DNA sequence: CCGGCAATCGATGTATATATCTGACACGTGCCTGGAGACTAGGGAGTAATCCCCTTGGCGGTTAAAACGCGGGGGACAGCGCGTACGTGCGTTTAAGCGGTGCTAGAGCTGTCTACGACCAATTGAGCGGCCTCGGCACCGGGATTCTGATGGGCGG
DNA sequence: CCGCCCATCAGAATCCCGGTGCCGAGGCCGCTCAATTGGTCGTAGACAGCTCTAGCACCGCTTAAACGCACGTACGCGCTGTCCCCCGCGTTTTAACCGCCAAGGGGATTACTCCCTAGTCTCCAGGCACGTGTCAGATATATACATCGATTGCCGG
């Protein structure tokens, strides 16, 4: 099923809270607009990386390996979900 | 618009070309003002062999740009 | 009525949330984002619950060192306030286009 | 002595290590001394991120390392934090820190 | 099928170190991740360094240039101890 | 005087393919030598990562093809492997 | 030999020794050293391309590390690809704030 | 007669910006790669080019610091560039702890 | 022999960098910059040298730490 | 007789102490696959000798760049005023989260057999090193064109 | 009537054009070593089939989080004034660059040997999978303490 419009389930509160864990006071009110662009613009890169290992491997599914090695290709190197 | 073709000699020719137009309708240009025979020519642009089947905006070719003749690629 | 100034319950959730370790945003619409982006590129895929997980969690982490960043703009032009252009400050000097 | 570990006075494995260095494709050929070398310096490495979490497991009254140890003490290490400049740890979080600015006066 | 990992070697080293302290299961794939990273990353250090000497073999000495190549400064010294003192121990032996 | 090899004259030829008229210095033959390598060694370690994830001890055209869109961006990596594919076809077809 | 048959310029045997000798893999397949050199020559092909376009710029007939430095720095995708490497007697583009221009 | 400050600077900045040789003189880098050389170990000998090899990659990273300092500087309201800026772009970047 | 990177040098780079306007508590900044980077570069390179059992620096171990360094230099001889 | 400064006092939020139960960690058991032991064959690497190339050091000149100083204009910084945007709190609405149920597509393992890659030997041409020659580009001198800033003027508050 | 905005001049600065020459790029020639060809052999991988696990879909209920609104205050932004510190230009000093010469350290090559590593076969024990008990820690509840913001008293203007 297709869906759309998802990128607002990242709610304005998850944002505040993501910038408290960073340091910030005070938050101007055009920032989450930009910050769903640029979640969205890393998600895109790590997913078709991600997509790409899978395919390769002929799997319907894409796996937890696909996203570590991914990640390491992006030179982000994850700890913990195996590897 | 006005590109330059370059030939074996070293002469340089202005030609006023559509970018519509096809290839085989540059070649008939070049003989109209050369005389050369158009299954003479072959003119190549970013190192491919033009097709008289396509047009300058099938090959992408913008505003002054180079041809050369003779020139195969195989 | 008793009522905080402002900054208060700022600097209150400052601590509470430098201190803790779960995940900031909820799961399901996370999910739901990362189906509709993947859609995108090839269709009748699944996925496993440790890579959607793992996806998360890098996200996070991308989020929160870019909110660092983008403090330090912030107050390198004198303000307490952080606003667009600190962000985008921040990304050019890091070198992501 | 019987194994490779127990002659070198190691706790890591020298066979497994040599092993995989032989089926890695980094080179024709290994040496004797390649495994027992790579072998000290991982314990050695180990060693030290356990003895830092450790201690930071025990100053919040704990029995069991969990990643918030880990990571508290990878970042507070100059040279540890050199080296995992570029690493994420899941489950782990930040360092407190708070501009002094933002304090109030 | 059997599934190998550093986790028997890691908790010896722990207790060796921290005799009454233990450890989870993620910290323990924490432990098992960084211990990889830094095989692969010593190992292609030292691969590379054979390759520019046109060399066919990986020696002790291909292995000190990589960890002195990669570890920062007060680590280095002190892994290149470690290191030389094991394979003395080992060759005496 | 021990022989050195390099990629001068098939890069020659490719500029005479492109641009009949024009020449080139030493050092931009260098610079282009040294993107020639640079490539190679990002290709091939790519592709032998490819190789090691699936448990293989070959690599073959598809462990070239993945590791093109791995690295290469964009309409790069589109052309690229249609030039790939392309040049396969053309030296299986031929014996 | 095996660039004829495959129609190219660049070298496939010697493409296929570099590959066996690098200790990549155990075994190498025969259509690989193709790819490879097909991908290395459309590369270089369009690399040289920008670059003598530069250089028909500058009314040059030879092409210098300038010339090159201008096609990368110009192509987004080369830009990219190519975006941590610094390229000798290159410079830099000729780019100035609009805030230091005189009102 | 006199130019306006401002002026000669920005025939400067035109200048310098077309041009492809080294900014700096050949003799003081040498000394100085040389003696920096000589903290490590001593008695040693430099290949010509690997001096020039090391002046060209310190020029160059030296003029990307500056662009970023430029940029940091500008975001800040102001035309003259001060060490902040750099300490800003340095920690941005991540070389600066 | 850090002073023999004069004023004026520094300047020029950054004219070449679009820098209108310097303070004059720039120059000292630029040469521990400049220190730091060419001592973790020299050291690199040394390290190269020495593995090999050469007692000359040459231009293929420069070009090898600053490939490890992760800034890649093209056109001397990589 | 009020203001700023300083010392109280209630409300709220956070850390601390005490059972309580549970699910994850630590330990014990069987077995099979990978590591250790003994031996043989061969080539990779160490070692010594030679040669010449390049790196280091020194001397002389000349000249452009660096250093120093000065006068001044423009930019950095500080204070002040205003107004609106963001923080804090409250009442209402929504969907996330948990707990089950069922079902199916696919990931994972196993046996087989076959086409593909490695290995070997002989042959031969493509590519590398060396030499020559001329034309693209560096250099120098002169005129053309373009900003730039001072000067005169005009205009409106 | 005078300060502010606008049109117009000479003077440095950059570029283009024409002649000169000169060194590097492009072409030609000989040889040797790596790529091609043809055949053999072993095994890596493709393919088919079976099993069972985990991912997907759906339904019901609680409740915490999200959302919308109001109010007020503190921060961001714009303006004004000052003051000083960087910029542009002229004079003097210095050391960088070029050219030339000389000497020797060490990098690169070659010949030879020998010892360290790979490969083979046998044997056995350590590590992995599985199962089980119990205790470190999460949960719930009550309580004590610290901080924050309003209230009020006091020295002083």
């Amino acid at each position: 099923k297709v869906l759309r419009d998802n990128i607002q389930g990242i709610t304005k509160p998850a944002i505040r809270r993501l910038a408290r864990r960073g340091g910030v006071k005070r938050i101007s009110g055009l920032i989450y607009e930009e910050t769903r662009g640029v979640l969205k613009v890393f998600l895109e890169n790590v997913i078709r990386d991600a997509v790409t290992y899978t395919e390769h491997a002929k799997r319907k599914t894409v796996t937890a390996m696909d996203v570590v090695y991914a990640l390491k290709r992006q030179g982000r190197t994850l700890y913990g979900f195996g590897g | 618009m006005q590109i330059f073709v370059k030939t074996l000699t070293g002469k340089t020719i202005t030609l006023e070309v559509e970018p519509s137009d096809t290839i085989e309708n540059v070649k008939a240009k070049i003989q109209d003002k050369e005389g050369i025979p158009p299954d003479q020519q072959r003119l190549i642009f970013a190192g491919k062999q033009l097709e008289d089947g396509r047009t300058l905006s099938d090959y992408n070719i913008q505003k002054e740009s180079t041809l050369h003749l003779v020139l195969r690629l195989r | 009525p008793h009522r905080y100034r402002p900054g208060t319950v700022a600097l209150r959730e400052i601590r509470r949330y430098q201190k803790s370790t779960e995940l900031l945003i909820r799961k399901l619409p996370f999910q739901r984002l990362v189906r509709e982006i993947a859609q995108d590129f090839k269709t009748d895929l699944r996925f496993q619950s440790s890579a959607v997980m793992a996806l998360q969690e890098a996200s996070e982490a991308y989020l929160v060192a870019l909110f660092e960043d983008t403090n330090l703009a912030a107050i390198h032009a004198k303000r307490v306030t952080i606003m667009p252009k600190d962000i985008q400050l921040a990304r050019r000097i890091r070198g992501e286009r | 002595a019987k194994t490779r570990s127990s002659r070198a006075g190691l706790q890591f494995p020298v066979g497994r290590v040599h092993r995989l260095l032989r089926k890695g494709n980094y080179a024709e050929r290994v040496g004797a001394g390649a495994p027992v070398y790579l072998a000290a310096v991982l314990e050695y490495l180990t060693a030290e991120i356990l003895e830092l979490a450790g201690n930071a497991a025990r100053d919040n009254k704990k029995t069991r390392i969990i990643p918030r140890h880990l990571q508290l003490a990878v970042r507070n290490d100059e040279e540890l934090n050199k080296l995992l400049g570029r690493v994420t740890i899941a489950q782990g979080g930040v360092l407190p820190n708070i501009q002094s600015v933002l304090l109030p006066k | 099928t059997r599934k190998e990992s550093y986790a028997i070697y890691v908790y010896k080293v722990l207790k060796q170190v921290h005799p009454d302290t233990g450890i989870s299961s993620k910290a323990m794939s924490i432990m098992n991740s960084f211990v990889n990273d830094v095989f692969e990353r010593i190992a292609g250090e030292a691969s590379r360094l054979a390759h520019y000497n046109k060399r066919s073999t990986i020696t002790s000495r291909e292995i000190q240039t990589a960890v002195r190549l990669l570890l920062p400064g007060e680590l280095a010294k002190h892994a290149v101890s470690e290191g030389t003192k094991a394979v003395t121990c080992y060759t005496s032996a």
